[PDB]
């Protein structure tokens, strides 16, 4: 339930490797003055920013010709099962990254 | 000490998110 | 059902190295950072004053040197470094010779009003600093998050 | 009755930079000044000042 | 009158940390920089190989360690730093466990053909290096501007 | 049939029936790879093979 309980966005394009977002702030004050003051307070502002990164995953699988022919002739393909396992592995790895993280990859 | 770098710079693969965050100071 | 709530928060008084008030102040240009980097809320020293051109070589305070001015916050001239506002080697600097400014502090006790200001070796205000300066306190004593700031009145050298 | 006041500064280079990048500084400074005025009025109402009685 | 002139220039042969020929080779992904930076043409040691996850934690070669592979050249994974291409901490590496690659050399004399390769403490080829490997030379011996390169044949550990 | 995790680079030793064992008698030229897991109640290990 990693994707279900947390929002998903689509800002990043495939080719990017980093991203950045920024914030801002301000300071100031006021005082009671009289006529001919010649002395008044001042204000200013500031800002910051942060960054992030992107990763890649992958796996594979094998099959032969005799297995394909046997699967076609018995109504129980093996390629579909292997592909389903391959997709499930990616989903579970994404969940593991979300909920536990990896120390070497920071 | 020659330059044996790549072809692409660090700013060619970089995105700046549209949203910006501003702190709020309630009056009262 | 439920009770509505309303909150209230006050802004910070000031940031390091900013002009405190609108009183009579003088800011000197035509100053170039001879070596190293200068923090915004720190004093400077005059290495050399050119006799024909007019530029003044400025540098961060060291041991046994008289202070001359304090850098001023600007959103254009300055360069962001170490998550702070700084002046880099080369270029121009904005040092004020007379006026009031918020300065970086290391002391932990509030100072008096009409007392002389003492600076450390690195150009930051300190209660027991070795360097003695003709400038006097102004009474301002605040703290932005984890940065301590003090208001100091400067006089022309 | 009483009276309040404050001020702010800006230069030409900052104005030109703001117009050329879409992040004006004058508006932010004016908003800060107005917010400071409102907060000071609130402080006077709810806490008061001893020297000014 | 004048005599027309024509000029000719030949390109270099290789750059540090790139493959030499299309012979049988085995590059390895799923490797993570545990700590520090790894140069492109340098040896790599394996700190620890995970059991469940499968990733191998690699690091730059040091004293008293057995080399495992040599990083190679890529325009996408590598980070541009120190006026060259390097691999940064917390990032994947393309380590070559078999094949022929152009390494970096601190040597000054041309090597032989089928002799064993010796590396120094920081993972660069040296004539009298302390670290002994099972790899053999391949014959390539050239240089790029002011950088010396050598070709080496690697075998699987 | 071993019960402890093996090192990354070390020679693989088998028993008299072809199953890996830490203190086995038969010595091979193969080396370990790092994988060390267990399926249900069966213990597995990953090895790297070389041509004879």
């Amino acid at each position: 339930s990693a994707l279900r309980v947390f929002p998903v966005t689509t800002e990043l394009s495939p080719t990017d490797k980093t991203f950045e977002y920024m914030t801002f702030d301000k300071v100031g004050t006021a005082q009671i003055i009289a006529d001919y003051t010649d002395d008044l307070p001042l204000v200013d502002a500031l800002g910051t920013s942060e960054f992030g990164k992107v990763f890649r995953l992958g796996n594979a699988y094998l099959i032969s010709i005799d297995e394909i022919k046997a699967g076609q002739a018995t109504g129980r393909p093996l390629s579909t099962r292997k592909a389903s396992a391959c997709q499930l592995a990616h989903d579970q790895l994404v969940n593991r990254l979300v909920f536990k993280g990896s120390a070497p990859h920071k | 000490a020659a330059a044996t770098m790549g072809i692409w710079t660090a700013q060619e693969l970089h995105r700046i998110k549209s949203q910006s965050y501003e702190e709020d100071y309630p009056v009262g | 059902a439920q009770i509505n709530a309303s909150y209230q928060r006050d802004m910070a008084i000031a940031l390091p190295g900013m002009v405190a008030d609108t009183s009579k102040y003088n800011i000197d240009g035509a100053c170039v950072v001879n070596e190293g980097d200068v923090l915004v809320g720190a004093a400077v020293q005059v290495v050399q004053a050119q006799a024909v051109d007019g530029h003044k070589l400025v540098k961060a305070l060291t041991t046994g040197t008289t202070p001359y001015g304090v850098a001023i916050r600007s959103h254009w001239q300055t360069v962001n470094a170490q998550n702070q506002m700084i002046y880099e080697d080369g270029g121009a600097i904005n040092v004020m010779t007379s006026g009031r400014v918020w300065m970086l502090s290391k002391s932990t006790e509030a100072p008096t009003f009409g007392s002389a200001v003492k600076l450390d070796v690195d150009g930051q205000e300190k209660s027991d600093g070795t360097i003695e300066t003709t400038w006097t306190y102004a009474g301002g004593w605040t703290k932005y998050k984890d940065i301590q700031l003090v208001e100091v009145q400067l006089h022309q050298l």
